[PDB]
């Protein structure tokens, strides 16, 4: 019953390199990244006069002026 | 008692109306109706306790078969081995409580009395509240007596009540059945 | 008349005189529950029932003899005191027998000279000299075999070594070493002899209302009587002047001793209607104890419980001593009880030695918990007034500046404001500004900008030249005196000080000054506002402080704090904490001796078992609690004698004693959760309910497993959580199963065998 | 009868019916019970928690850990003696 | 019907199984 | 995930590990016995509430 320890030394190198591979898939800038462009647009107000967000959409003259104030303006400030 | 002391409540309570005869006389006055509004507060906290205590007294008539005998029996075996060990879980419960309140007592406002630290760790058995106060207060005392509270609380302490009452019922089921088959 | 009035001045309930006198029941009660037990015992044994030896000691001093008779030994000695036997056997002293005894008797005379034997002639004169059986050595050798072979009248007696020849030295000292420890009732439920009309459960009612009664009578004269003398208050002396205390237990004792008196005299010679009057005289001592306690100043308490201490040491060294020598003056399962009684001293000895420890804890702890409710109405009012919701909010924008001048300064100097117990304070520790720190994917909370902080002596603006000096020094650290565990790293009580005081209307110079010339820009790592807060009306301090830290060098992180604690100081007197830590030191050295005696005397080897370790953690708990409060006590007062020199210009910064009367009230209150754990455990005594401890013990490891497989299978789907996109045990009760085995075990193998 | 005046929960007697049934899973408030009536107001939380999840609710797992059980050493009594 | 009669149905199993288990390894290892 | 659950094979055979193991491999059948039935009720009170 020798083996036993051959396996278990093995799995806990296998275990010890997989969560070293697995913690380098862990970037903070991947998730926050994703979070801060889910507020550069979605949340940001049409252009004026207005307080609801494109999460808030309620008309069809509503998406008009998102397309035309909220997104040329997220896109390009002033790739 | 109980109902001696609401009947003696409502004939003394309703029988001085003076201050509503006396505002009805001149209502220019200031009406003083605070004695009559305390004394309807307590007559509803004695009537209420009354008929809760009626309600259960019913359990002197449900003995009319056997499944209804055994519980019974199941329920009055077990009291001697439950108030046995109701004594050391809350002399545990004191022990935490006064912990709680000396420590956490200042500056959480949950702990801010002896009530109030009894009644949160009631809550904490619901999983009512939550650790986001005990932190500020003491980032490192807090987690502590919060996971050693949920761990003997919870795993060990409180699955005692269930064994006991479990194996109460199996040998008063047991023993019946046997009495039962051999005497008939 | 004037002398005995109902003051009822001050609704300030004291908890020193009620928790007093709610262990001195509680311990009575068990005591007596444990005297109960034993007596259930010692009466059988009585009713039934080694110095010498067992071999065959038929006697052969003659004929003549025959009558059936039973005689007694009484074999004194060093706290040894045998009594008679009995009349059994199979001649049973039939016509012409002889005379052999060996009974269980546990009392182990000494080797000295103290030895009766009394033989009864129940019938006509015999002509045998019964001289005495023989005995050398069985089990302790103290046995002597010299007899004298004689023969008197009926019942008589014989006197040896190891009619009327002598009278006051003879019958006098008989009473001496048979009533000392007899009557003397202190010491009376441990050597209560058989076959007495006492019944040892009786003496704990006396020695109850002897405790009552001292702490009764003196609590009407600390509280009733305090005109006769003018004292309470005036010239009270917490500490002994051997005047002011012991004077008064005296007196308290003698005064109360003749009701004692009359109540044992009709307990003793009564062969009940005492044992309710007894009572009665309890429950009135301590309602009037209760009382009267309530208008107690906080310097009284520790005098009244000194002065019944002292009542407790006369009435033990001296009054009862007094009252048995005016009376002397006046006039197999064997060794299974053995054990049993042996036992239960040592349980009788350990509980009283637990209760004062319990005492002294309990004062320890709520000994002033009337300032408990204050502290946190007195901390949330300083936190709604200070607007402690705008702060924490404050990113660093140069705009701590405007919250300063619009909240800080009216409330600082406000006609209606605070004592203030001095100007509050300013600080800067820093060197070497943040590079401007990588601003995307910003840290969550390590922001931790390695650098170093500043420590010359530069001038107004950032250029010290030839103007001397510094101007804008650099305070050091005064050492032993805060540290404000911040989130960058760990500051202390150094940096750059300003005053920012003095009459508001130049205040806002300062402020202005400050804002101009370029002071906190460029460096920035601290600001460390601080002010310290005093209330008349509870005696309540607190130690306001708040600070900002800069670690991103254009982000800020508020974290304020207002800790009430109350001033108190080694040089006022003996205060009840000195006495509580006085006397908790004297318990961690008591239970450190006793655990280097077992230590030194089943020797090495001891650890790797729990009880070791339990009792250094618990003499670790007392010895740092004690020490704790001493050091609070000592900082306390040395702050204030800082702060008395220079009134109106120096800081003192309060903080460290704040510190350390949270530190002492937090062990002190973890001490007394192991004492009340401790307590849960002793139920196991009872018959029926030794059982819990037992399951919860041996199914300990079946319950840490199963934890650990469900910390791994939790960590497992913790991972698979995270990374895929971004109870168990609590409901279905699966520990019910596990425990319950043991228990069903556990309770069969406790009544079929 | 208590809190039948003051709490929006226990207006109705179907709404305290509802409820209590809520308490079971962990859902209260008892900021507005205990200011409702500071004396037999936590009286009635606290002794209702303990004579429910303590001894109560531990009855039914009881009855139906004993009866199954039975069932099962009965069916293996049956098929194995057989 | 979901938390006191069929919450109750998987600690009973567990139970059972559990002792039973139990019982025979202490009468085989305790036996022999 | 997996890789994480095969660790169970290194712990089993332990002194007080060894008799829940196998208590939770020898009920295996009744638990997906109770599953089932548990699911049944559950699925048609979702089907009822929508």
């Amino acid at each position: 019953l020798k083996s036993v320890l051959r396996e278990l030394v093995t799995y806990l190198l296998f275990l010890i390199v997989l969560c070293i591979l697995t913690y380098g898939m862990m970037s903070s800038n991947v998730y926050y990244y994703t979070r801060m462009m889910s507020q550069l647009f979605l949340d940001t107000p049409v252009s004026k006069t207005e307080k609801t967000n494109f999460k808030t959409l309620s008309s069809m003259e509503d998406f008009w002026k998102f397309t035309e104030g909220s997104l040329l303006d997220g896109l390009y400030w002033k790739l | 008692v109980l109902s001696v002391v609401a009947i003696g409540i409502n004939i003394y309570r309703t029988s001085n109306v003076e201050v509503l005869l006396q505002f009805l006389e001149d209502q220019n006055t200031f009406p003083n109706f605070e004695h009559l509004a305390y004394w309807q507060i307590q007559f509803n906290n004695i009537a209420a306790v009354t008929v809760f205590f009626v309600w259960i007294k019913l359990f002197k008539f449900i003995n009319f078969n056997r499944t209804m005998s055994q519980l019974s029996t199941t329920m009055s075996r077990c009291a001697k081995d439950l108030f046995g060990f109701a004594i050391m879980f809350f002399i545990i419960f004191l022990a935490y409580a006064q912990l709680a309140y000396l420590v956490f007592g200042t500056q959480v406002d949950d702990f801010s009395t002896f009530q109030e630290c009894i009644f949160t760790q009631f809550r904490i058995i619901l999983g009512d509240i939550n650790f986001a106060e005990i932190e500020e207060a003491n980032r490192v005392l807090g987690p502590i007596y919060f996971t050693t509270f949920v761990f003997f609380m919870f795993f060990i302490l409180l699955n005692m009540f269930l064994a006991i009452i479990n194996d109460t019922y199996s040998e008063v089921k047991s023993d019946l059945a046997q009495q039962k088959a051999e005497m008939e | 008349h004037v002398r005995f009035v109902f003051p009822e001045p001050t609704a300030d309930v004291n908890y020193i005189v009620m928790l007093t006198c709610a262990v001195c029941l509680v311990t009575y009660m068990v005591m007596a529950a444990i005297l109960h037990k034993l007596d259930q015992l010692d009466a059988s044994r009585g009713r039934a029932i080694r110095f010498k030896y067992e071999i065959l000691v038929k006697t052969g001093w003659g004929r003549g003899s025959g009558t059936t008779a039973h005689v007694g030994i009484m074999l004194y000695g060093v706290d040894s005191r045998s009594g008679h036997r009995h009349l059994d056997g199979d001649r049973a002293f039939h016509r012409n027998s002889l005379d052999i005894f060996r009974i269980a008797t546990p009392h182990s005379l000494g080797s000295v000279w103290k030895i009766r034997v009394w033989h009864d002639n129940k019938g006509l004169s015999p002509a045998w000299f019964l001289q005495h059986v023989i005995v050398r050595d069985l089990q302790t050798a103290r046995s002597a075999f010299f007899l004298v072979n004689d023969w008197l009248s009926v019942e008589t007696e014989a006197n040896g070594g190891l009619a009327a020849l002598l009278r006051f030295r003879r019958l006098l000292v008989a009473e001496l070493q048979r009533g000392f420890f007899d009557k003397h009732i202190w010491l009376s439920i441990w050597d209560r002899p058989p076959r007495s009309r006492f019944t040892r459960i009786q003496r704990a009612t006396c020695c109850v209302l002897l405790i009552c009664l001292f702490l009764g009578a003196n609590a009407v004269w600390y509280g009733a009587v305090g005109d006769s003398a003018y004292s309470t208050g005036h010239v009270s002396r917490l500490s002994p002047l051997s005047v002011d205390t012991v004077a008064v237990g005296l007196v308290s004792s003698v005064v109360v001793y003749p009701v004692y008196l009359a109540i044992l005299f009709l307990f003793r010679m009564s062969r009940s209607l005492a044992h309710g009057l007894s009572l009665l005289l309890v429950a009135v001592a301590v309602a009037v104890s209760g009382w009267v306690g309530a208008s107690f100043p906080p310097g009284v308490s520790v005098a009244w419980l000194l002065s019944s201490s002292a009542s407790f040491l006369a009435s033990f060294l001296g009054w009862e001593p007094l009252k048995v020598l005016l009376e002397a003056l006046y006039f197999f399962l064997a060794k299974e009880e053995a054990r049993k009684v042996k036992r239960l001293h040592g349980m009788l000895r350990s509980l009283l030695v637990y209760m004062l420890f319990l005492l002294v804890t309990l004062l320890a702890s709520y000994g002033d918990a009337s300032c408990h409710g204050h502290a946190y109405r007195l901390q949330s009012a300083i936190k709604q007034e200070l607007h402690s919701r705008a702060f924490l909010a404050i990113t660093r924008s140069e705009e701590l500046w405007p919250w300063m001048a619009h909240v800080l300064l009216p409330y600082v100097h406000g006609n209606q404001s605070s004592p203030e117990l001095g100007p509050p304070r300013l600080r800067q520790v820093r060197l070497q500004e943040a590079l401007y720190p990588d601003p995307p994917g910003p840290r969550v909370h390590t922001c931790s900008a390695a650098g170093g902080f500043s420590t010359s002596d530069y001038d107004v603006g950032w250029e010290s030249p030839h103007n001397g000096s510094g101007t804008w020094a650099y305070s050091a650290p005064d050492l032993l005196g805060a540290w404000s565990w911040g989130s960058c790293a760990v500051y202390d009580s150094g940096g750059y000080v300003q005053e920012l005081g003095l009459s508001l209307e130049e205040s806002r110079d300062r402020l202005r000054f400050l804002q101009l010339h370029n002071w906190l820009d460029n460096r920035s790592r601290a600001v460390f506002l601080e002010l310290t807060r005093y209330s008349p009306a509870v005696g309540l301090h607190a130690a306001v402080t708040l600070r900002l830290e800069f670690p991103a060098a254009g982000r800020a992180l508020a974290a304020l704090s207002v800790r009430p604690f109350a001033l108190r100081r080694l040089s006022a007197g003996l205060s009840l904490p000195l006495l509580t830590s006085v006397c908790l030191l004297l318990f961690a050295v008591h239970f450190a001796v006793a655990e280097a005696r077992t230590w030194h005397r089943e020797g090495r080897w001891r650890v790797l078992r729990l009880g070791a370790w339990a009792r250094w953690l618990l003499v670790a708990l007392t010895a740092a609690t004690a020490l704790v409060r001493l050091a609070q006590l000592g900082a306390a007062d040395r702050q204030w004698t800082r702060f008395v020199r220079g009134r109106p210009r120096r800081f003192t910064s309060f903080d460290q004693v704040a510190q350390l009367s949270s530190a002492a009230r937090g062990l002190a209150a973890s001490l007394l959760f192991l004492l009340l754990v401790k307590a849960a455990q002793q139920l196991r005594f009872v018959r029926q309910w030794s059982v819990f401890g037992k399951t919860l013990c041996r199914a300990l490891p079946e319950l840490l497993g199963v934890t650990l497989g469900l910390v791994v299978l939790g960590v497992a789907y913790a991972q698979l959580a995270i990374l895929l996109v971004s109870r168990l045990w609590g409901a279905l009760r699966l520990g019910a199963v596990i425990l319950r085995w043991r228990y069903h075990a556990l309770r069969g193998e406790l009544y079929r065998p």
